[PDB]
């Protein structure tokens, strides 16, 4: 069993800081 | 119904942040029932719609919604709203299994990223990128070692991209999943060293989890190199870990892999000791598969020293299963 590691996603907001 | 909208939206960024995605959804759904005449917002709304599906494992509803936000990031022009749906329908297809799509898309986030002298966007499109050729080489020959070697590419250029950024969890990601890989072109050297460089990494982070998976993936190297004993040392690590997270799905699995390591050893006493063990954890689970096979597992042992009819019990027990 090779254990991968996770993907990533891009992230969005309805608020910018 | 702008306000209320956004209002809807917060609840639904706070949920899904706050570790559940079923209710954020909701409220996601809730906002784009009332609307919005501010694109970008709908735009975040459908991204997070997306990510929150995907992680929910519907990846139908997920291809749907970064599809949406894709289109969208076109239509008003945002080039990093284009770039970040795109490597996120990148990585949806890829769980779907559209790699040629999946290399398209996470490319298209590549190319945006550098458009924009985004260093961060790049080098994360890079890991994502490798993802897709590793997955593509796995589920099927020479364009299956054509598909890991682009992988690997891949992940070294992510790696010197991410050294440069300083980032230690990116490096964590692109060593494990650039260890594996070596691991399946059968460089097994290759693939200790990148391991080992993971499991550094997550003992820095005090990633338990990581750890674990540096361990089981150092030992299945180390069998490879046809070296036993180090490998079910390692496989002994992984136990202790299995049991600290309180995880009986992977204690079990250290056991079996312990069982066999010590098969190959030679040594069926301990062999039998964790297989015995396996057995235990794997009804506990209501696991029929890993029974059988701690069944089977069983009756070689106790062949292999020539017990009689134990053998013979666990054989009946596994021809049931
Ligand atoms: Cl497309």
């Amino acid at each position: 069993v090779m254990e991968m590691e996770p993907e990533t996603m891009e992230t969005k907001s309805v608020i910018d800081s | 119904g702008s306000a209320s909208c956004l209002e809807l939206a917060l609840e639904g960024e706070r949920l899904c942040k706050s570790g559940d995605c079923r209710a954020g959804v909701s409220f996601f759904e809730a906002a784009v029932q009332v609307g919005t005449e501010d694109l970008k917002t709908l735009s975040a709304i459908y991204s997070q719609l997306g990510n929150a599906y995907f992680y929910l494992h519907d990846y139908a509803k997920a291809l749907e919604y970064h599809h949406h936000d894709l289109t969208l990031a076109r239509t008003i022009g945002d080039q990093l709203g284009e770039a970040k749906a795109s490597g996120n329908l990148g990585n949806t297809l890829k769980v779907l299994g559209n790699f040629d799509e999946a290399i398209v898309c996470c490319q298209r986030h590549l190319d945006i990223s550098r458009e924009l002298n985004d260093k961060v966007g790049e080098a994360r499109a890079l890991y994502n990128l490798g993802n897709v050729y590793h997955a593509k080489g796995k589920s099927f020959p020479e364009d299956v070692r054509n598909a890991l070697q682009a992988a690997v590419d891949l992940y070294e250029e992510n790696l010197s991209l991410v050294t440069a950024l300083g980032d230690r969890a990116a490096q964590g990601r692109a060593f494990g999943n650039l260890g594996n890989t070596h691991y399946l072109l059968g460089n097994f050297r290759d693939a200790v060293i990148a391991h080992e460089q993971r499991l550094l990494i997550a003992k820095e982070f005090g990633d338990k989890a990581a750890e674990r998976r540096a361990y089981s993936n150092l030992g299945n190297a180390y069998i490879f190199l046809g070296e036993f004993e180090t490998a079910s040392e390692y496989y002994k690590k992984t136990l202790l870990l299995a049991r600290q997270l309180k995880d009986r799905a992977v204690e079990a699995q250290s056991c079996y892999s312990l069982g066999n390591t010590y098969t190959l050893l030679q040594d069926y006493e301990k062999a039998i000791d964790y297989h015995l063990k396996h057995l235990a954890i794997a009804q506990e689970l209501k696991d029929r598969i890993g029974e059988g096979r701690a069944c089977w597992s069983l009756g070689n042992a106790y062949t292999a020293l020539g017990n009689h009819d134990q053998a013979m019990h666990f054989a009946e027990k596994h021809l049931e299963i």
